[PDB]
């Protein structure tokens, strides 16, 4: 078996490059970490 | 397809939570420093009959009391592990502490909790006195980092609680740094056999 693609991004979602934390589509940087999208 | 999942390390200064996170070695050579926050995240990776699983997990750079960590360090916590040192019981005076702090910003994540340095033969947390709980979500092991004793079980029960799989193993233990001190065998047996008891009444 594999994985159940219930922890997959989800549509427009991204992983910040500095923390790795996973964003929302309008965020334009990390809620974490507060690095811009890179 | 791999899954990932950003793993709190929080306890007190000097339980050993750097020592701990750094025995993976491929997690410490691809470390990132979030220079905003003051924090190390390790890519950790474990190999699962299932696939690859990633624990990113956050180690703080300074030696933060509970609530004194940036507000970003908890954001988005999927999971966590809260470490204590049983030869200093003021460190694990302050597990609860360091638990509400988390179910605060998190609320319900799973939790394990690692009492470090069980290589040290003048145990003062023993562990017939570890407090244990009603709580589904929480788990305990000792563990001593610098000989890899127990490095593996508090990530293997976070991945089987995460992905809802109790029978998930891992097929191969990540490349750790070489033990730089011995585990006692016969300490480890009773430890073990200590706390499966402990752990069974209640
Ligand atoms: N005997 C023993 N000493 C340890 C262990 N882990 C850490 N130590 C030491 O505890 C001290 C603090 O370690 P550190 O990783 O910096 O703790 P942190 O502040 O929680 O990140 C250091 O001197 C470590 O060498 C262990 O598993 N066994
Ligand atoms: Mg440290
Ligand atoms: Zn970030």
């Amino acid at each position: 078996m594999g994985f159940e693609d219930m922890f997959a991004k989800k549509e427009g979602q991204w992983d910040c490059s500095s923390c790795l934390v996973r964003n929302e589509a309008n965020a334009t940087r990390c809620v974490a970490c507060q690095n811009p999208d890179k | 397809p791999q899954v990932q999942f950003k793993l709190v390390l929080v306890g007190d200064g000097g339980t050993g939570k750097t020592t701990f996170v750094k025995r993976h070695l491929t997690g410490e050579s691809e470390k990132k420093y979030v220079a905003t926050l003051g924090v190390e995240v390790h890519p950790l990776v474990f190999h699962t009959n299932r696939g690859p699983i990633k624990f990113n997990v956050w180690d703080t750079a300074g030696q933060e009391k509970f609530g004194g960590l940036r507000d970003g360090y908890y954001i988005q916590a999927q999971c966590a592990i809260i470490m204590f040192d049983v030869t200093s019981r003021v460190t694990y005076k302050n597990v609860p502490n360091w638990h509400r702090d988390l179910v605060r910003v998190c609320e319900n994540i799973p939790i394990v909790l690692c009492g470090n340095k069980v290589d040290i033969k003048d145990r003062k947390v023993k562990a017939k006195s570890i407090v244990f709980h009603r709580k589904k979500n929480l788990q305990y092991y000792d563990i001593s980092a610098k000989s890899n004793y127990n490095f593996e079980k508090p990530f293997l029960w976070l991945a089987r609680k995460l992905i809802g799989d109790p029978n998930l193993e891992f097929v191969a233990m990540p490349a750790l740094a070489p033990p730089e001190v011995v585990m006692d065998p016969a300490l480890a047996a009773q430890y073990e056999h200590d706390l499966e008891v402990a752990q069974t009444t209640a």
